[PDB]
């Protein structure tokens, strides 16, 4: 997954 | 350059500025890789590389990454680090857990020859941005892309270092031949936090446990 | 320069220029035999020989691996998807695989020979790096880091110099030469685990000086 | 010791 690294990355705003 | 401005890689380095010492040093490592993302996020052309290549490049090169940043900040204090969450490690506190060893290498490779040579914010950024861009990190999808990244930041570091350290003809080859101490001590003190979660008995954080996941 | 001409780091690569299935038997084998160039290599590099003997001692135990990686990748550039030994022998990618050491030989291949293959890295430059491995100011114990620090500052004066006056189109290419010594670095530390595995184990024969540079520190 | 080592640099021959 690499869960939190995949959404801190994606994550803009 | 215009491709890698050093103004713009100084930019992120300033937009990011329990007795045993192994669990305040775990807990600051899990506090700092959520600042390390916001700094990769402000290198230039980082965000143009695929998701996946910015996690690959991420997981291979955290532990360095964080590595640089607190030798840097420790250049202030005499025989200690000084940890993002504004704690200090003394040395003797580090031999007294039973991490004297890799403690006193972080001394006397990195944070004695960042004094030494006076290395600025500037040069520890380009130095960061060259461990990001690692065209050697398995599964890449376009090594060959990471590799030009990689070369423009070179580049960059060497025009910097000729414009401000004119009187030092050797400087751009000193600041690039830390990098192999720098990759040395992230092994060991990779194999120290591996051996820190095998044996458990250190809390670690889920961002530090997720990189230490083995896909 | 005077101090650290690049023709006697040339003449030191050129002057150790060489004449069971298990490839990990073969490669210790071939390790074991090079350490014996090694010492002479090391004795040809200037000023080497003028450092303390505890200093030499101290430095060839630190480098011998880096060293002799940098030497068996650099000599196997000619190679498709394998190495070439001292020995004269070649171990192919298959071979490794087999032997269940496939993943480091991969890392061989892909962080060190292609790169010395795509930028062409001539043996001035091969031997520049290596004393720069050599004359390591980090090495622990020494009776006098400065000295090797300047030595190490010598030997990179004289390779960027080389590079700039044989390849003046490729501004780039003395970054990019000290930049195959973190993986070399890295390359170093895992064959070093492998070798211990191997002693630990038994099942492969390891000769006397392997073994001595095995022995703790 | 490092027995061999230092008998290999010692040498001058
Ligand atoms: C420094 C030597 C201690 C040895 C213990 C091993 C811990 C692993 C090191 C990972 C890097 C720590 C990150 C600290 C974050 C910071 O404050 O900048
Ligand atoms: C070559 C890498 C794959 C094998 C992994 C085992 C680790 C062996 C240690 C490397 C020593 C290098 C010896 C080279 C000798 C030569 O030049 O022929």
């Amino acid at each position: 997954k690499h869960k939190i690294l995949h959404r801190l990355l994606q994550d803009s705003s | 350059s215009m491709d890698m401005p050093v103004e713009r890689i100084l930019e992120a380095e300033l937009a990011v500025e329990t007795n045993d010492p192994v669990t305040n040093i775990c807990h600051a490592a899990d506090k700092q890789l959520f600042t390390l993302v916001e700094w990769a996020k402000r290198i230039p052309h980082f965000s143009d590389l695929t998701l996946e290549d910015q996690v690959i490049l991420l997981r291979a090169g955290w532990n360095e990454l964080l590595i640089a940043s607190f030798s840097h900040r420790s250049v202030s204090v005499q025989d200690g680090i000084l940890l993002a969450t504004g704690l200090h490690v003394h040395r003797s506190s580090a031999h007294s857990a039973g991490v004297g060893s890799i403690f006193d290498r972080v001394l006397t490779e990195l944070v004695s020859k960042m004094k030494d040579m006076q290395m600025d914010k500037s040069e520890l950024g380009c130095l960061r941005a060259i461990v990001l861009f690692n065209p050697d990190a398995k599964g890449l999808s376009n090594p060959s892309e990471v590799e030009t990244l990689r070369e423009k930041v070179y580049a960059t570091l060497e025009a910097y270092t000729k414009q401000k350290y004119p009187e030092q003809p050797g400087r751009f080859a000193k600041l690039l031949l830390r990098l192999p101490a720098l990759r040395s001590i992230g092994l060991k003190c990779l194999e120290h936090l591996f051996f820190f979660k095998l044996i458990g008995d250190t809390p670690i954080d889920t961002f530090l446990m997720e990189m230490l996941e083995t896909p």
